[PDB]
RNA sequence: AGUGGUGGCCACUAUUAUUGGGCCUAAAGCGGCCGUAGCCGGGCCCGUAAGUCCCUGGCGAAAUCCCACGGCUCAACCGUGGG
RNA sequence: CCCGGGUAGUCCUGGCUGUAAAGGAUGCGGGCUAGGUGUCGGGCGAGCUUCGAGCUCGCCCGGUGCCGUAGGGAAGCCGUUAA
């Protein structure tokens, strides 16, 4: 147990696979990630992280 | 969790100790509030306001942003919604107990013999109860303002 | 609930010496928890304290030299004038002028010894031997 | 103090060492008494101590606290059997209590001496009373609690001459150990002797647990034993 | 009357000193092997660790 | 810089540790198998059992007492006792040993060294009731009160058991100066094992 | 030149527990939950200063009580002086 | 007490009665204080996986036993789910 409490979540740059769509995303959704544009799903809200389906671009604390 | 249940059960979350919003948030003050103001008019309260934010758009949060209009409070969604005429006169989390209390009522009134459907009404109307004084104390709802069923009914 | 962080602290300090330990962190640290920090340090019973700021309520970050025996805060915040200073010294020490009290006085926290010839009553805070 | 010292002398000829601990008695470079309890040694063979602190055989320095007469018993009768409880000690900060079974009077007499000489311990003294602050000690260096069975036992430190105001078995307890004046209090069942016996041997033995700094040292004349 | 003040022993790993029926530990430093390490009977039973006062050399 | 190699500290089953843990020993801990066996680090053995070279071979070599109970590890100490003098006591250590002044065989050693603290729990009360410092061999599981040395190391199989006091004996000449050179010691690992008849 | 019996009161008693008690098995946690008054309440800043603390004016009679001195042999008792 | 019968009762609908060794014989909220040890729920990291958390090991949270360092207790015993 820390001192100090982090958060273990963190945030994922996130390229869409088919229009292209950079996005900021949160590791533990709730609901499921909808593109902008196109409007596919890209990451889905499991008990733990959520499944995400597009490509990774980078992390971010 | 423990003010009737009394189990520890800590399904809490943590936020990092940030003082200044993200360097890596492109989306500056402005565009936030026109995001949280049309996520609104839809018919969202700040909550889920709050979780779509994050989710898709991907903001830590609001509160990490200091407001325009004043130096020294930071800003909420709340805050954003009364700055333009949507913050709700009863607030969100009051008026989701208010209906849930409604319609478990309905299901008593269909179901007499179910007590512990009785016992979970009895706590949750002094949840209402609790709520009514604290906001009755700060002032936010009007003096008169006293919960009864029947004008529940008609909220 | 908690109640009360001075108490809580002062408990949890000493409780973490009975076993021994070295360092000790207090979680909810508070202005009146650095005021009372500088006094018995300022008598040597603890090494260097200091403040983390955490991001809620900072903690306090304490190395024990394994000199106090008893440290304590005593709760009804007893008003003390100067003349009767004595008959508290029979409560809560095993000695005479064995350890200290803290009394916050119109110049702030701060030992009792330093008050008798201040000449400065107020209310006892705590205590440690 | 002479005769001691010829005691010492007869006792380091017929004894032979057996304990690890004998040999440096005997041999000599112990001396201090003190040098036995700062390290932490174990004491098993009674001729150990005798040598540098003879003075415990002095009929003043050794006294008997109860005589109790326990029973056992089965189907062809009730076996009695002796426990006696007794004290040893010099007057200048060296004290051990002792318990002894026995069939005769004489013999839990002596194993009940016995027993208490390996019970040596170290006691602080002092002057930590509010009103006397002479730095001789003649008295606690400042107020303790001991615990044994349901009794507690708190000593407060005493003006000079008031005397030791405590129950009997304190009373000769504290007199063998070298202090003459003491505030006491008691709680719970003071009338079994063994259990405030040993809870006064044990506050004794925890007057040294007591972290202390030096300017006290000064301030009570705290004497490690031996002044 | 000589005051024979002698030297309490003090333990390393707490401070605290060592009262006369302690079973307590002296023993060599484990790598300077010059500097004398106690151990009170209260930190031998929780086994905390101790350093020298010497080298530096941290050791159970 | 390893006294002895280490393919063959892999071999003997020395970092092979059992599938417990405490809290006390977690410094040492290496890593968990996908099983449950929990690894210690070969590397803190190296440097403790340096130290303890270090220290043993400083102290009279009468003086010394080992005491074993476990069935691989009676003929390891008494070779160990037979190459550095040292008394050893195999088997069920009896009770009062150093604690009973009129038993025969009452040695008070002024260290002790103990392969298995659950196996003699007696061995360790006797000695802490004279007041001696200790040495263990302490295991994935052992608790770690009362010891002044800790060795991590497997004290079930007989290789690693004769390995240790092998290497152990080797420092105590070693520090003695009684032998000066590892190609001085002669006597091979299999000398400490126990042989399976 | 007192000494005994008896009755009332305090201590003995931490057997009234503020200082300072217990409530698993010895008398002693109500079957459970909710909740008003009351009581006890998170961190930081600013103000007020009611409580809180230091200084100072008026005031709580005499008598009793503590101490020095003096008078009656001394004492008790009385006065002078300080509390 | 054993056996053979047998009414109220035991069952449903509405209401009353407010009871038990309703016992963990342990009132409830917070913080602190060695550890080991299994299962239940959720989450995570690995490996197995005929790919169904289907299966094995470690970790975090909540509840749920036992053993047990110190400590407590008159002891019986309690000992982070505290007495």
């Amino acid at each position: 147990k820390p001192i100090i409490p982090m958060p273990r979540s963190r945030f994922l740059r996130v390229k869409c696979i088919d229009c292209g769509n950079e996005q900021i995303v949160f590791s533990h959704p709730a609901t499921k990630v909808r593109c902008l544009i196109c409007g596919a799903t890209l990451v889905e809200p499991t008990g733990g992280k959520g499944i995400v389906k597009a490509k990774i671009l980078e992390v971010l604390e | 969790a423990r003010m009737h249940a009394r189990k520890r059960g800590k399904s809490g979350s943590k936020r990092p100790p940030r003082t200044a919003p993200p360097i890596w948030v492109e989306y500056t003050v402005e565009e936030i509030e026109n995001l949280v103001v049309k996520l609104r008019k839809e018919g969202y309260s700040t909550a889920m306001i709050g979780t779509i934010l994050r989710d898709q758009y991907g903001i830590p949060s609001v509160k990490l942003f200091k407001d325009p209009d004043n130096p020294n409070r930071n800003l909420t969604i709340t805050r954003i919604l009364e700055k333009h005429g949507l913050a709700p006169e009863i607030p969100e989390d009051l008026m989701f107990l208010i209906r849930r209390a409604v319609n478990l009522r309905k299901h008593l009134e269909q179901h007499p013999k179910d007590l512990h459907s009785m016992r979970g009404l009895q706590l949750i109307e002094s949840k209402i109860r609790r709520l009514v004084k604290y906001y009755k104390r700060k002032g936010k709802l009007p003096k008169n303002w006293r919960y009864d069923p029947e004008t529940a009914k008609l909220l | 609930t908690l109640l009360d962080p001075l108490a809580n602290a002062l408990s949890h300090i000493t409780n973490s010496e009975r076993v021994g330990k070295r360092e000790v962190y207090i979680k909810p640290a508070s202005k009146l928890i650095g005021e009372v920090l500088r006094v018995m340090q300022k008598y040597g019973y603890i090494g260097e304290f200091e403040f983390i700021d955490d991001g809620r309520a900072g903690v306090y970050r304490v190395q024990l030299l394994g000199r106090i025996n008893k440290a304590g805060a005593i709760k009804p915040r007893f008003p003390v004038k100067v003349s009767e200073f004595e008959k508290w010294e029979k409560r809560f020490l095993p000695a005479f002028e064995f350890g200290i009290l803290i009394v916050s006085t119109s110049q702030g926290v701060m030992s009792h010894k330093e008050a008798i010839e201040k000449g400065i009553g107020g209310r006892l805070i705590a205590y440690v031997y | 103090s002479q005769e001691w010292k010829e005691y010492a002398k007869r006792v380091l000829d017929e004894w032979e060492p057996k304990t690890k601990l004998g040999m440096m008695v005997k041999e000599g470079q112990i001396t201090d008494i003190h040098e036995i309890f700062r390290r932490g040694y174990q004491i098993k063979e009674p001729e150990i101590i005798d040598v540098l602190l003879p003075e415990v055989n002095a009929r003043e320095n050794q006294e008997v606290l109860d005589i109790a007469l326990t029973v056992r018993m089965t189907d062809s009768g009730r076996r009695v059997r002796f426990r006696v409880l007794a004290a040893v000690g010099n007057r200048d900060g060296y004290v051990g209590l002792g318990i002894g079974h026995g069939k005769e009077v004489g013999i839990a007499i002596r194993k009940a001496i016995n027993y208490a000489k390996l019970n040596i311990i170290e006691i602080k003294r002092g002057c930590g009373s509010w009103e006397c602050r002479c730095r001789r000690p003649h008295s606690v260096p400042f107020a303790v609690e001991g615990k044994e069975g349901s009794v507690r036992v708190r000593l407060i430190p005493g003006p000079r001459g008031l005397g030791l105001v405590i129950g009997d078995v304190g009373k000769k307890i504290l007199r063998l150990a070298g202090v003459q004046d003491v505030w006491s209090q008691t709680f719970g069942e003071t009338r079994t002797t063994v259990n405030f016996a040993k809870a006064v041997f044990n506050a004794l033995y925890n007057t040294n647990r007591v972290a202390i700094s030096p300017e006290m040292i000064e301030r009570y004349g705290i004497v490690v034993g031996r002044a | 009357m000589v005051e024979m003040k002698f030297e309490i022993p003090v333990c390393t790993s707490c401070g605290r000193e060592i009262t006369p029926r302690e079973h307590a530990t002296h023993f060599i430093c484990p790598n300077c092997g010059e500097a004398v390490i106690w151990r009170c009977e209260s930190c031998r039973v929780l086994a905390k660790p101790y350093k020298c006062p010497n080298c530096g050399w941290e050791g159970p | 810089e390893y006294l002895v190699p280490l393919d063959q500290y892999l071999a003997a089953g020395v970092h092979i540790g059992t599938q417990q843990k405490t809290k006390d020993m977690k410094k040492f801990i290496y890593r968990v198998r996908q099983d449950g066996l929990y690894v210690l680090d070969v590397r803190k053995t190296d440097e403790r059992l340096k130290v303890a070279g270090k220290f043993l071979a400083k102290f009279e070599p009468q003086s010394i007492l080992a005491v074993s109970v476990r069935l691989y590890g009676q003929k390891p100490v008494k070779k160990f006792g037979e190459v550095t003098g040292a008394r050893a006591i195999p088997g069920r250590f009896l009770p009062g040993t150093m604690t009973n002044p009129a038993v025969k065989n009452f040695f008070e050693p002024d260290v002790l060294i103990v392969t298995d603290p659950r196996a003699d729990h007696q061995a360790m009360r006797e000695a802490v009731e004279i007041g001696i410092p200790i040495v263990a061999l302490v295991d994935t599981e052992n608790l770690l009160s009362y010891v002044d040395l800790a060795i991590p190391t497997n004290n079930k199989g007989r290789k690693a058991l004769a390995l240790i006091y092998w290497i152990l004996a080797r420092e105590i000449l070693y520090n003695r100066g009684e032998i000066q050179s590892r190609e001085d010691f002669k006597i091979p690992v299999e000398e400490f094992e126990m042989k399976i008849v």
